[PDB]
RNA sequence: GGCGAAGGCGAAAACUUAGGCCAUUACUGACGCUUAGGCUUGAAAGUGUGGGGAGCAAAUAGGAUUAGAUACCCUAGUAGUCCACACCGUAAACGAUAGAUACUAGCUGUCGGGGCGAUCCCCUCGGUAGUGAAGUUAACACAUUAAGUAUCUCGCCUGGGUAGUACAUUCGCAAGAAUGAAACUCAAACGGAAUUGACGGGGACCCGCACAAGUGGUGGAGCAUGUUGCUUAAUUCGAC
């Protein structure tokens, strides 16, 4: 269904909210399409977004398990 | 990267994902044009999600 | 494209009462007429159990087991040349291709008598010493050459 | 002795290069397709693979191995033969690890087989 | 899926700014389209450039089959493999369908905005594809994001091989880019659509000793017979 808007208050940050990214995220540390994840494109590139700032972070692996 | 959920079927999960690293890697073995390789990539990606459904 | 066919062959000759010995008469036969090559096989089974006594029976159902061939190559090509991939046969062909070589050894040896030649290769053939067992090591060690692209899928 | 340690399997394209090595830097074995007298156009044949990772395995585990962190390399049934071979001879697994060389458009290899 | 003129743009973050759209019940009040002028941009690629230059490679050296391999398999190899700066400027730069607009079957849509509303769904304004009515074309299809109907403005084509060829002249150190023939020659264009079987060292396909597992084997040998080569006056003729 639809993982992002919905998820918070409509104001968007990284902090205490990638616990509830995770399963948006397969366990190889990839980050699911818009086919996968199965929302809209504005919430899938904020998830996209949102994801490759954590690689950036350190929050999530890029390509390691 | 690291598929593992077994003491030792992991390699049944794992045969799957091979396949996937065949066609994945074949790309890595030798340099092709660049927009070919979008083609390539986003055509094969429509074939596979067309015979999902 | 043909299918599987049945492996017929002539009822047991009753000098001996097997379907292995008239296999044997069909398949050492020269210009195939049952008129004087059955004389000739008495004689030879006499000639069995003269040289170093070994009843045709025992002797030959023990060689023919042993002999048994288990493996066969399967053909692909890369339009260079061809190789082999090993796969596995039933004991049909396996007794076909022991009695084949028993009875192809059987007629080619020198010594004055053919019947003293074809005892004798009978009695070769019994201890499972290589008149027909090198075909049965040859083939396993061969086909394990094969193995090598047996793990490739193309 | 050794029961825990790294061998990195490189299934090269026309072969598959076995070694166990400690993590510590020190090394166990390592054999070829080519150190078994099957060099030149054998490499490349799977069962080639299988067996230089049936020999690594077994003198491993007559160095007492049972289970190893394994970097595998190179794609095809060459680098599961491999973990087929060595679970078989005793030298069990704990999962497979992918490092592998995944480039984001790097280096270039030579020219396509055409 | 979207942004921008097509060209291009995707690891994240910050810097300056973007066009455009929804509701504008708001406002000047046709200010709307327009090219020859005048420009820049433009994938690549080549040149210089200051360094960088992992990696491999245009030519090249070799090793192999080969009819030979300056192609294809394999490794080295030069420029090049990036930004800052200039020339360069073509492309399957194509929706092979000019910019903008007036609407016009239908269905599902896909996203962004707005409305609604737990989410969600639905509708609507735009981008946004397939399906398919009618019309049209040679058909593909275009098909409400037209190729239906047209509108303002621009550029182009007037049987062909010739030939984007020489030249005047413009840009560029150059290559080339811009513009651009003529002469000779033919009666059509390797002219597009579509039919027919066929072809394939394109695709599945079914059986047939066709293949395979065989039996015996032939051409090997002695002897026959046909034919071929000669040669005769002819070894009648032919078949092939």
């Amino acid at each position: 269904y639809c993982r992002f808007c919905a998820i918070g208050q409509l104001r968007i940050d990284l902090i205490d909210d990638l616990e509830a990214l995770k399963r948006f995220l397969s366990p190889y540390a990839k980050i699911n399409p818009r086919r996968i994840t199965g929302n809209c494109q504005m919430h899938q590139r904020h998830v996209a977004k949102a994801l490759k700032r954590a690689r950036y972070l350190a929050l999530v692996p890029f390509v390691k398990d | 990267e690291v598929k593992n959920d077994d003491l030792e079927l992991a390699l049944k999960k794992f045969k799957r994902v091979s396949l996937e690293i065949r066609r994945l890697a074949q790309r890595h073995e030798y340099h092709l044009r660049k927009g070919m390789r979008l083609r390539e990539k986003r055509k094969i990606a429509q074939k596979k999600r067309r015979k999902f459904r | 494209r043909k299918n599987r066919a049945p492996k017929r062959t002539v009822l047991p000759d009753p000098v001996f009462n097997n379907t292995l010995v008239t296999r044997i008469i069909n398949v050492i036969m020269e210009d195939g007429k049952k008129g004087l090559a059955q004389r000739i096989l008495y004689g030879a089974f006499d000639l069995i159990e003269q040289r170093t006594k070994e009843k045709p029976l025992t002797v030959f159902e023990r060689a023919v087991g042993n002999v048994m061939p288990r493996l066969e190559l399967r053909v692909r090509r890369i339009a260079g040349s061809n190789y082999q991939v090993p796969t596995e046969v039933p004991q049909d062909r396996k007794i076909a291709l022991a009695l084949r070589w028993i009875a192809m050894f059987a007629r080619k040896r020198h010594e004055k008598t053919m019947l003293e030649k074809i005892a004798n290769e009978i009695i070769d053939a019994s201890n499972n010493t290589g008149a027909a067992i090198k075909k049965k090591d040859d083939t396993h060690k061969m086909a394990e050459a094969n193995k090598a692209f047996a793990h490739m899928r193309w | 002795n050794v029961s825990s340690g790294i061998i990195h399997v490189s299934c090269s394209p026309n072969n598959t290069i076995v070694s166990a090595s400690d993590p510590g830097g020190n090394v166990l074995c390592w054999a070829s397709s080519g150190t078994m007298g099957f060099k030149g156009s054998r490499k490349k044949t799977p069962y080639s693979a299988g067996i230089a990772a049936d020999k690594v395995a077994k003198t491993v585990k007559e160095m007492g191995m049972a289970t190893v962190k394994l970097f595998v390399k190179g794609t095809g049934r060459g680098k599961d033969t491999a973990i087929r071979s060595f679970a078989n001879a005793g030298l069990s697994i704990t999962e497979i690890n992918e490092k592998t060389p995944i480039p984001h458009n790097g280096c270039k290899p030579p020219k396509r087989p055409r």
